[PDB]
DNA sequence: CAAGACCAATCTTTACACTCTGTGAGTATTAAAGTTACCTATAGCGCCAAGTGCGCAAAGGATGAGCTAGTTTTT
């Protein structure tokens, strides 16, 4: 049971601290380096704790001339087992001469009653200096204390992408070490007669059989340990995953009634394993470890409140993460090692307890992905994963692709808690300005939501001095909180504003929120991927939708348009015909030279008719921009949308026109109207592939892609800007 | 915090018995050796004249780095390092 | 295969750390059924010795069942288990305790079984390799019964087969002076086309005084390829000089040996004529 | 350590596939700079020796650096290369041709190598034994220059130091009548409360008829823990009858030479007295 | 004058006690089989009793013969 390890000058270390240590400890991240020379001072630490002769390890730096491991031990159920009157016999004797005999002779009378016999814990340190010259110094110059250390709290580790199932040394060490049987009351002429007698056709032919072996094979005698082994396996019956999972049932059920705990380390116990493979092995040693518990009301035979060995596991599989994290809950923790800016492994504890049940029932695999990243995007729509995750955007931004994208609610943000691994994994949550501020129409002011006065009382820091440059936080605090009524003018009938653009508040509160990881978009997704400046790639990507996906409904193409040509008038009944001749179909079919030009010339006709409709009814070329976004379930300016400007009863002729657009003439583009639809998808490709064949050169594209869509392409930047200021460090 | 016995020792004079021929020797191997202005100044001395003094009062002991200067403690930490190694070394030994 | 089990040695590469020889030949080499022993007999037997409280260790070794569940013991790895619990312990010595067990082992049984050693003085000091033979020859000689030496633990029963490969005088020597009519020496060499063959070299001699006087220059004779043989040591002297061999680097490839009359009759080289070729010069 | 090299080689343990130690002692011994080779030279040679169309060649090559990029050559690798690049090809065998290269690459430099061989004739015919060490003996004599023997080929520089770990009586017969003064034998043994001891055995004679018949049971003497020295053959009779040691298993450790004066004299067994106990018997 | 720095081995190795069979808060708290373990070493000279001694040191014959003892270092 150690509490805390320290490495200070070794190999990567300048000055690492490990505490706080649980019964299920798992090891994740990039840099393999850290964890191997971890691994490399504790085995070390051990091997001289048993007096073997191995290699010092190297300096991080040689301007200093000492390299330092600390141990600390908790020794407080050893005490209450010695320090007991009913206990009287050797072992515990010597213990209590080795271990608290020097450091209990030094206190008076009233230290020792009442105030370290009540609930205090006992800790015993052990540090091992290592100097210039490959000399090796301890702080305690007794070997007994260090072999009693030793034999007391064993250390094993396991290596699974190397093992030979052929062994079983292991096993047999932990059989032999954890069990309390004194085998030397079993006279060996006792046990020859014995089998003499079951097996024999005259008496006294197996023990001459026997002695002829030994005057043969006359070697040296047997060792305890090797008696005790050949005992073990005469009397039991019988001898990757299997040997792991065997060696860990054994540890956990011979440890039950032992005052020895071990502490176990294990290497990529997944290595060749199906997911559920692993699961199934996480699960197993959780029923294990369960079904020795005995806490409240379970109680009875089988069941003890001795405590449990520590574990350490090094994986590399979320499967093995989220089983351990959805079982264990508590008992367990998550290590993050990375990098320093000038190189030095860290170790930092990643949030693993959850207080929502239903967040850890429905834990998934994406969330144990969420560990092994080293950027995080936040957002809350559907949308922003179809913008973000694109193909062809991310081809031409290979700095983006390396971080991961996750939709999460308040609540979730809540339980993840992404503030308390900042310096291991950065993240970005990006949300709208309407989470902040709320407009209405009938009463003209501005409303504050919940969430900017937490973030406004979170900014504000009470029971501080004076710092220069901290005023100007609390003069934009103070404007935020007298900008609560702020009187505005509306025109087009509750529609634009008069002068206020939400540029320069969103651009404010952005650098406010810029310290607490925070983005506010001036508009929403839908907003920025049409903008003003790419209505023609818009209108483009309708047009040739409406060349290729509308199809003649009819098998035979020539006597239908023929038919519906000589029926409905091509100029004044336009629409008619569109409606009753092209539909939207999977399959395209190839018509004939004279079809196709038919077709062609009606499709050229209907563009025709909707542009001039469109650039007649709307002249500013605004209001188009509006209408275009708000039909896909959008917000502009006042933020509102159809359902809340009909609830809100305003807007009459523009929401009429909008209906009358839609149930006229854009009836095909319906479909690829409602969220989540997936028409995000085909313009971007659209509109990449066009500007590919337009521009051969990757900065023209990524200048035209800038200059079309500056919100986006703004947050990707940065983002990439972020992962590159720290892509040393996070990078193994 | 680990130890049994305590011990306590002070430098008298520390900044004000600091040699100017220590400081440029730590720094002279993180400097290049070249003549900044023509053939009559170096770099190393160039650099080194903003960080000197010549006290008035002190003028027996020639010119010294003085307190109250913003490059004086990083100095006095690149000149006392070798110091540090040779007590750290001694003492380590020691336990 | 049963009835005349093989067995092969390399002492080359051989390792000291693996004993599965020597547990092969125990095991089939025993004269007891195991299937008697039974298991909870033992186990209550030990628990009873062992354990203060009456079913501690029964307890414990269930629990440890509980939780290895493995395939079952065969009858080999039981019959071991039972051999390696009776007993009080686990390159040249691990070769003597295998031919010496091995011996002693067969006394009893109708099994034959035949062995083959490659190189068994490998890294080996020439008195060694000389013991090695003589202790062979001892315990050899410990267990024959003939005539006058009859009493227990001496047996009629027909040992088993031994096939040595060796490289070096000293093992010849020791095993033509000791066995005697019980060994043979064989002689592979080449023929003109290329083909191993196989022949017969004389190593029984009537003679006690040429056995007795036998050393490393008589077996030098069976690792040459041309035996000039000589009578005085003026001819010694003369197909020996350096210098004039020194010319002629196709005589250096002949050994001259002196040789009377009465050592040209023990040792017969007109025998073994197409393996060795040899040349008899007198006056 | 630059200007005096050590080097092991195990011959029980060896990879004959490996060449490690040869390519090491032929880069270290040479008196070439590699560094004036212009890459660009040698490769626009291959490319138009070994193309029809010009430049081909470089282009395979850059396209085939520009993606296995890695660590770039060191000076002893690109040496390494260009040894093999001019050369038609890359247990005994190995052995011979690194002592045979030792010694050639060293009589143009001031760099003396010391090697150290552990078992020469571990799995070797004896003949095969005698071969190398004449092999040796005769390399050695080619590139001597003492008196009359001048000329081109012929050096006065010194040879490297070289040590045998041997347990057969033929290499130190063979190198006692080789090299004869340039040789030395020596002699661990043990002291009684436990400690290695090293001493030196005589092994230069003066006389010439001696080191002319020397034979293997000279050399047995060498080996041998105790030394009864007789003047006749029935001595010889006597003290090797095998009835007569059978019961005393203390003589049988004891080996009994027929020696003269003379013999007595060139041996010199006081020399190595504390080594080699010896009695001699005479009326 | 007084002073941190006070040897290696002394045989090895291992191991819970209890009434309760899972649990223990002393004012100063190891032992017991197992296995070795081996041990060992002597002048001046001769004589008769053959090493446990006696006599004599003139032969010789039982107490006249009469006799000596290297260098250097610590010191």
């Amino acid at each position: 049971t150690i509490e805390s390890i320290r490495v200070k000058n070794l190999l990567s270390f300048d000055d690492v601290i490990l505490r706080d240590f649980r019964d299920i400890n798992c090891i994740i991240g990039r840099n393999n380096v850290g964890k191997s020379n971890l691994l490399k001072v504790i085995r070390y630490f051990y091997a001289k704790l048993e007096n073997k002769k191995v290699i010092p390890l190297d300096f991080h730096t040689n301007y200093n001339a000492v390299g330092e491991i600390t141990f600390t031990f908790d020794t407080t159920r050893i005490k209450k087992i010695v320090t007991s009157r009913k206990n009287n016999g050797r072992f515990h004797k010597h213990i209590y001469n080795t271990l608290f005999k020097s450091s209990s002779v030094k206190l008076n009378f009233e230290e020792l009653i009442a105030r370290k016999n009540s609930t205090n814990k006992s800790f015993f340190s052990l540090t091992l200096t290592i100097c210039k010259d490959d000399s090796v110094m301890w702080s305690v110059d007794d070997p007994k204390v260090r072999s009693l250390l030793a034999t007391l709290y064993p250390f094993l580790y396991i290596e699974t992408r190397h093992i030979d199932l052929y062994d079983w040394n292991p096993i047999w060490k932990l059989i032999s070490n954890l069990n309390s049987f004194n085998f030397d009351d079993v006279d060996h002429d006792e046990l020859v007669n014995f089998l003499d007698e079951k097996i024999s056709s005259r008496k006294g032919d197996y023990k001459k059989y026997i002695d002829r072996v030994v005057s043969v094979i006359d070697t040296k005698p047997y060792t305890y340990k090797e008696k005790v082994i050949n005992y073990i396996k005469v009397a039991i019956k019988g001898d990757s995953n299997k040997f792991l999972e065997t060696l860990l049932h054994l540890l956990i059920t011979l440890t039950r009634t032992e005052f020895i705990s071990p502490i176990v380390y294990i290497d990529e116990p997944e290595v060749g394993l199906h997911p559920k493979l692993a699961e199934s092995f996480v699960s197993n040693l959780n029923k294990i470890y369960s079904k020795f518990k005995k806490t409240s009301e379970l109680s009875g035979p089988g069941r003890y409140k001795t405590p449990y060995p520590n574990i350490f596991y090094s994986t590399h599989s979320p499967s093995i993460l989220k089983q351990t994290i959805k079982l264990f809950g508590k008992d367990q923790q998550v290590l993050h090692f990375s990098k320093k800016k000038d190189g030095s492994t860290r170790v930092n504890k990643i949030n693993s307890t959850y207080s929502d049940e239903r967040f850890l029932n429905i834990f998934s695999d994406n969330e144990a992905r969420l560990f092994f990243s080293e950027y995080i995007v936040f957002v809350e729509g559907a949308t922003e994963l179809e913008l973000f995750r694109n193909l062809s955007l991310l081809n031409l931004y290979p700095a983006f692709s390396l971080a991961d994208i996750y939709d999460a609610n308040e609540v979730i943000l809540a339980n993840i808690n992404p503030g308390y691994s900042k310096a291991s994994i950065p993240f970005v949550i990006i949300k709208d300005i309407d989470t902040l501020i709320d407009y209405s129409i009938k009463t003209e002011k501005f409303s504050l939501r919940p969430l900017f006065e937490k973030m406004i009382k979170e900014l504000t820091k009470e029971f501080d001095y004076y710092d220069t440059g901290f005023g100007r936080v609390r003069k934009e605090i103070d404007l935020f909180s007298d900008i609560q009524s702020s009187t505005k003018k509306h025109m087009d009938s509750g529609l634009f504003f008069k002068r206020f653009s939400l540029h320069n508040l969103s651009s404010r509160i952005n650098k406010v929120s810029r310290k607490l990881n925070r983005y506010f978009m001036t508009t929403t997704i839908e907003g920025a991927l049409i903008n003003e400046q790419s209505l023609p790639y818009f209108f483009n990507w309708i047009g040739d939708v409406i060349l290729t996906q509308m199809t003649i409904n009819n098998p035979n193409p020539d006597k239908f348009i023929e038919a519906m040509r000589r029926r409905y008038n091509i100029k004044s009944q336009v629409v008619p015909l569109f409606k009753s001749v092209f539909c939207i179909g999977l399959n395209h079919p190839v018509y004939s030279s004279a079809v196709d030009k038919q077709a062609l010339r009606i499709k050229l006709s209907f563009l025709n008719y909707l542009k001039r409709k469109v650039y007649s009814d709307f002249n500013n070329e605004k209001e188009i921009v509006l209408a275009l976004r708000l039909a896909f379930g959008g917000k502009t300016e006042t933020q509102y949308t159809l359902d809340k400007l009909r609830k809100d009863g305003e807007a009459e002729l523009f929401r009429e026109k909008i209906k009358n657009y839609k149930n006229n003439e854009l009836f095909f583009l319906e479909p690829q109207m409602t969220k989540t639809s997936g028409w995000v998808t085909t313009f971007l490709n659209y509109t990449i592939e066009k500007i590919t064949s337009e521009e051969s050169d990757d900065d023209r594209i990524r200048q035209k892609l800038s200059f079309i869509f500056p919100e986006i392409i703004s947050i990707i930047e940065q983002a990439s800007s972020s992962i590159e200021a720290e892509e040393s460090s996070l990078t193994g | 915090i680990y130890g049994s016995s305590y011990c306590r020792l002070d430098i008298s004079s520390f900044f004000n018995n600091i040699s100017f021929d220590d400081v440029k020797q730590s720094l002279s191997p993180y400097i290049k050796d070249e003549y900044l202005i023509g053939t009559e100044q170096k770099l190393i001395d160039a650099i080194l004249n903003s960080v000197g003094y010549e006290s008035p009062i002190r003028k027996d002991k020639g010119m010294i780095i003085p307190m109250g200067f913003r490059t004086s403690p990083a100095i006095s930490n690149i000149v006392f390092r070798k110091m540090d190694l040779l007590i750290q070394d001694f003492c380590a030994k020691k336990g």
